[PDB]
């Protein structure tokens, strides 16, 4: 059977992964101690897609945790489900990253890649047939970018036959806190576009706006933002673990989703977001949800594709659903905005129907987007990088680490190719 | 008054001493590691009993998991 | 079994000697009377004392040593002390004249009629003992009575007993403090007569011992009581292997076989790491790592040897107390990787370790600390030749202008023997440099 | 019936044997007093392979204790099982060791070899027919090497038809404590090579690493090392004493283990090792055992054979297993590294399955290895030997004892012949 090995990296993915995993455990009904309480046969049958079995009826998570700062592991280990994760699984470093990409890409990773490779291949042998793997990290994160770019480069040669699912969060366009973040972003994405096949783009500003729009709760916790992105990540993974005539394999999906090889960047979408009174003020029906599914407010990934057009769209519907209401609502939206699509591809919609409703609500869905809305994203990162390389600010460090300006020259040339590429196909 | 050169027999530090002198001071207890540790962990004293405990640990759960097998089990 | 015989020549060697059994009695709890409490340890003499004391059916622990000196003044006083009942009356060999700081006078004039007496003493101890690993010689190079008299006796015990070990412990002459200008006469006289018979000679200098007292023990005016207790603690630590056990037990035979490189040179140096005041250890922590740094810290040695001016050959450490091989082997591994510590390339391995679980105890009315982890650090380096280099340029002038020669030639010696020791010393110094050259 | 008589030699073998025999008794369930408590039929019948019968159901061990230092023998005599050992078997000398190879080999041995030969032949005449003998000592040991070389030389000619099993621990590569040890080792190994047929190689540094790796217990005792090796020593001896569809005789094994006469040096390998939480975090399955027993970190003998290749491999499996899984793990590991074996011999694997598990662990195994991982060991001592023989350090004792430089000349030359012989077989 096809199983998946999870990869957690970066101090962000430290919080996403914990939230991502506890949702799954609570979804399947396993107690924090780990003794599963048999309630649903279907989730009992298909937990082995992600979890292996140990003694005592506990489902060991097949995820990999890597970082540098020990305190982060102590916190997640003291978290609600740290006991569920293995000290065997906890690999880390005797050093701090300094939020430095070059240190984590050449210096500190050098003595640590061996162990994690020895780690990941161990569970790779423990499992029989993988569809692939998925990675939680960030493009603008110090340890996450430094570690991931090394590992993804390595993981290709040993297993060039599996899925390179990458789950990365885009830092805020308006603010980056870390001032060398565009340097971290530019270096990583050069290898990322070279190495990955799929990439999720997520931004915090929209999450803040969505809280203003539908959560309406003023002061949230970052974990609640993790609760959001984990739910989106969970929904796309419900396909594999759950029955119903929807076609689940990411390869069933990705080939339907990408026209040309260098297209890896995709935009999530999710189903009813509800406020204080609207739980009892909402008639949960197909028309309203698909309306809310395709709301320019309801999106959360980067920014509005209203500036551009839609390349490919894929929709998965989770719950008691039927083909006729969806069929007409694709017809509804197709006739609603046909011109806002691209004439390059007609009927660019991909539909999957999961008959098993989620734990939390009956009618739900998830959306993944490939539109012409990524230009301004890397267009944004273009200007700062040119501005910063104009007078090489904050450069004496990486030279001491052993980096040269030449690496940047092709790297920006690589993104600028995509800028022309994304522009050329649509415009 | 000898505090200027208080060596007459030995130096005094009593006011800074709020405790006694009778015995020596060990930094910590390496025994604490020893009671925490069981030397015979490779061979616990749990003979046939734990065989049954693992025998009744939910073969059906394990069969649903990965098609478990004990003793010719279909 | 496992026992040795100690000897103490020189009134320098007596009061340092007296202290050790004053120390030795405490750890086994010997009362000043000579017997235990109603608890049972007496018998055929077979218990922790059998290696050190002779507690026969009479119940009196007889120390297996003889106090020999040429004047009663110190020894009859301790014969009126607190432990004189323990000591065998004629094991306190007293003389009636003085050797007048003269090597020859002690070696020739009075020695002839006295050594036969102590020869009777040693054989009567030889017959009663069973294992007789070796001897403990406490003496001094510039001995007013220690220097000259030791030389003849060590020859006599060597010629009749050359199959057993001899261990030498003498205060090295104070380099910049000269309590005797006849010391350079007798000291080199002692060395040349001992180079061809002595098996293992261990030295010490009082100035640094004093300098130890006020650097960390915080005593700017200590006494012998402190000084003798310090060296008494030293001999106690090395002798703990005979008394008790540990992870491994090592004997002086291994010390001899593994420390001395070649014939002639047999002069390592001892060092004890946790030499700290009580309050310091009270509000700090002790472990193997830091005391390992201190034991190899150059200022913690009691001879004016700067190790970076020399090179290391042999190094013996004896961990007494609660330790584990893990942090010990990891710490010494870091020492091998160290660049300042320059061992000779001839020895890739040079570390003789001894582990003893028993922690060293405090002494009542003492000034020491409260130690769990302790180590006596025996090591030999090439930075020691400067000591005899100091002696010879001291010597060459004082032989160039024949000072005090009329005293020595007036009693029966000539200049050839004084000449011999010089090229004998010159032989050693060229030996020291050629082993120094790799 | 074919039995074994044991010899405990050297001061290390004194601790080793004391640990080793109590493991046997507790495994068989005899109390420290010696009165066996009848619980298991199989161990009741097959105890005579090692033990003999005393009056009152007392099983006398057939071991002869030899040393020079009383305190070590008094300590083991005062142990919880010193009573089960015999004062008859306590032969010794009135001399100190000095940790000198020659004194024990020529001076101290001369007056003791007479007595020990009488004791063993009396023990030999006490029993009927041996498989052979096994010896516990060290190669770098001061006294054990001295008598160990003497005894093996003598016991060759009287009974040249039996098994010359040896169990010697290699000193620590980083430091040998004893500084004349490489002299003693080079002396010992010269006589070891022609007089032995089987050799066990053990190193404490790896054992120290094992404590850091899986035991994770910081501060063990030396005895905390002893049961570790005895369990491996017990495990290889479980096969004879216990029933099951596996061939037990060492001659079964040795002929499958030894292609050429000069191959005597063999390395141990042991099965599941567990940490603080992984007792309840481990799914005890034959794959993960086979995974773990074949781990680079799991070798404990000298070092990693990664630099070289595998000549012959033989593992004994103890517990409730089946014939098929051992095959398919054998296939898996064969496919896992097909090139890393020698083309010289295919199917270099010899498997045995003991159906009787340990008395508290069920899935277990023992591995004995012959790889091309011994070269560096004697090269290391080669520069040690050459450098010290370059300027004859510490030589005056052995000449004083009566040894001469010529003895060293062939001793290293034989080792040099062994260097190429291992090299030319593999490289
Ligand atoms: N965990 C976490 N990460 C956040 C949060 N907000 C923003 N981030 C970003 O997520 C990025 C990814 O984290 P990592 O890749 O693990 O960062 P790192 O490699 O340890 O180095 P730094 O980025 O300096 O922390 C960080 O750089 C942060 O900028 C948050 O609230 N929690
Ligand atoms: N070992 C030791 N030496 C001491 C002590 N006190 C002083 N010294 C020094 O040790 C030297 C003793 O040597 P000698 O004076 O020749 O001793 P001696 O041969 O027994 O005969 P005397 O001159 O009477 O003492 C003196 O020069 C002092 O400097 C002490 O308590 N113990
Ligand atoms: N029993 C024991 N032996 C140890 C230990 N650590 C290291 N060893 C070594 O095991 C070796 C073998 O012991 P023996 O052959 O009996 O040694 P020996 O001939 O009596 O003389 P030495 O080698 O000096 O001990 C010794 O040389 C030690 O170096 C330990 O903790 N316990």
């Amino acid at each position: 059977m096809r199983e998946i090995v999870h990869l957690q990296a970066g101090q962000c993915g430290n919080q996403i992964g914990a939230k991502f995993w506890e949702v799954i455990s609570d979804e399947h009904g396993i107690d924090p101690t780990g003794t599963y309480h048999g309630d649903s046969d279907l989730q009992l049958e298909r937990i082995n897609v992600y979890y292996n079995e140990a003694t005592g009826g506990k489902y060991v998570p097949r995820a990999v945790l890597v970082d540098l700062e020990p305190g982060t592991m102590d916190s997640v280990r003291s978290g609600p489900f740290g006991q569920i994760f293995r000290p065997d699984n906890f690999v880390f470093g005797q050093s701090g990253a300094g939020n430095n990409w070059a240190k984590g890409h050449y210096t500190e990773g050098a003595e640590l890649v061996d162990s994690v490779l020895d780690v990941v291949r161990k569970e790779a042998e423990s499992c029989d047939c993988l569809q692939g793997f998925q990675l939680t990290h960030s493009l603008g994160g110090g340890t996450g970018s430094g570690m991931g770019t090394l590992l993804i480069s390595k993981i290709r040669e040993e297993y060039p036959d599996r899925i390179m699912n990458t789950f990365s969060v885009v830092p805020s366009p308006k603010v980056s806190d870390t001032v060398v973040e565009p340097y971290n972003a530019t270096l990583s994405v050069h290898q990322l576009v070279e190495n990955t096949d799929e990439t999720y783009c997520i931004d915090n500003e929209a999450l803040y706006d969505i809280c203003f729009r539908t959560l309406k709760l003023t002061t949230p916790t970052y974990g609640d933002l993790n609760h959001l992105v984990s739910a989106t990540m969970s929904g796309v993974t419900t396909c594999l673990r759950f029955p119903g005539q929807l076609n689940a394999d990411l390869r069933k999906l990705a080939v339907n989703m990408v026209p040309f090889p260098r297209l890896h960047f995709f935009m999530p979408g999710f189903a009813p977001l509800t406020s204080r009174g609207s739980q009892q003020y909402r008639a949960l029906t197909v028309p309203e949800l698909t309306q809310q599914m395709f709301d320019a407010k309801n999106m959360m990934a980067a920014c509005d594709p209203r500036h551009g057009r839609y390349l490919t769209v894929a929709a998965v519907f989770r719950g008691r659903m039927s083909m006729k209401e969806v069929d007409e609502q694709m017809l509804n939206v197709q006739n609603k905005n046909s011109s806002y699509f691209v004439e390059w591809i007609p009927n660019n919609v991909k539909t999957a129907v999961c008959d098993i409703p989620p734990r939390g609500l009956k009618m739900s869905a998830t959306f993944i987007g490939n539109s012409t809305a990524i230009q301004e994203l890397f267009k944004r990162i273009s200007e700062q990088f040119t501005a910063m390389f104009r007078r090489k600010a904050f450069l004496h460090w990486y030279t001491g680490e052993g980096m040269d300006e030449m690496e940047f020259t092709e790297a920006e040339s690589n993104m600028n190719d995509l800028v022309s590429e994304y522009q050329q196909y649509q415009d | 008054s000898h505090q200027r050169a208080p060596l007459g027999k030995s130096h005094d530090q009593t006011p800074g001493l709020p405790k006694g002198m009778d015995v020596i001071n060990t930094t910590l207890g390496t025994p604490t590691i020893r009671e925490l540790s069981v030397r015979d962990t490779v061979n616990p004293s749990k003979s046939f009993e734990d065989v049954l405990k693992e025998g009744q640990e939910g073969h059906d759960l394990y069969t649903v998991s990965h098609n478990d097998y004990f003793a010719g089990e279909a | 079994m496992r026992e040795c015989i100690s000897i103490h020549v020189g009134q320098a060697g007596v009061q340092i000697g007296n202290a050790c059994w004053e120390l030795y009695c405490l750890e086994h709890g010997i009362q000043p009377d000579g017997q235990m409490p109603s608890d049972k340890t007496i018998g055929g003499g077979d218990d922790s004392f059998n290696t050190f004391f002779s507690e026969t059916g009479a119940g009196k622990h007889v120390p297996r040593a003889v106090f020999v000196d040429l004047e009663p003044t110190v020894v009859d006083e301790v014969r009126t002390g607190t432990y004189r009942q323990l000591f065998h009356p004629e094991q306190l060999i007293t003389g009636k004249e003085d050797a007048a700081n003269n090597y020859a006078r002690g070696h020739y004039t009075i020695g002839k009629e006295i050594v036969d007496l102590v020869l009777d003493r040693i054989r009567k101890l030889a017959d009663l003992c069973t294992g007789l690993q070796g001897f403990l010689i406490f003496h001094s190079f510039g001995g007013g009575t220690g220097s000259g008299f030791a030389s003849l006796l060590m020859e006599r015990l060597s010629v009749d007993y050359g199959k057993k070990s001899k261990l030498e412990f003498a205060i090295y002459p104070a380099p910049q403090v000269s309590t005797a200008v006849v010391e350079p006469y007798n000291s080199i006289l002692t060395t040349h007569t001992t180079l061809e018979h002595s098996d293992c000679a261990f030295m010490v200098d009082n100035e640094a011992i004093y300098d130890i007292c006020r650097r960390n023990l915080d005593i700017e005016r200590p006494t012998y009581t402190n000084l003798n207790r310090l060296i008494g603690q030293i001999v106690s630590s090395i002798t703990a292997s005979l008394r008790f056990d540990g992870a491994l037990n090592v004997d002086l035979t291994e010390f001899q076989t593994n420390l001395v490189p070649y014939p002639r040179i047999h002069f390592p140096l001892a060092t004890y790491a946790p030499v700290i005041s009580a309050e310091k250890a009270y509000h700090e922590q002790l472990s193997v790592a830091e005391i390992t740094n201190a034991c190899f810290e150059p200022a913690n040695q009691m001879v004016k040897c700067d190790p970076r001016h020399g090179k290391y050959m042999a190094c013996c450490m004896l961990y007494r107390g609660d330790v584990v091989p893990k942090d010990v082997n990891a710490a010494i591994a870091t020492i091998k990787t160290k660049r300042t510590i320059q061992f000779v390339d001839w020895c890739p391995t040079g570390f003789k370790v001894g582990i003893n679980y028993q922690p060293p105890t405090v002494v009542p009315g003492g000034d020491l600390a409260k130690v769990q982890r302790a180590v006596c650090m025996l090591s030999n380096t090439t930075a020691i030749a400067e000591a005899w280099a100091r002696l010879d340029h001291k010597f060459d002038l004082m032989y160039a202008k024949r000072a005090f020669v009329h005293w020595y030639v007036g009693e029966g010696m000539e200049e050839g023997e004084f000449s011999e020791a010089r090229e004998d010393l010159a032989a050693l110094e060229k030996d020291y440099e050629e082993v120094g050259v790799d």
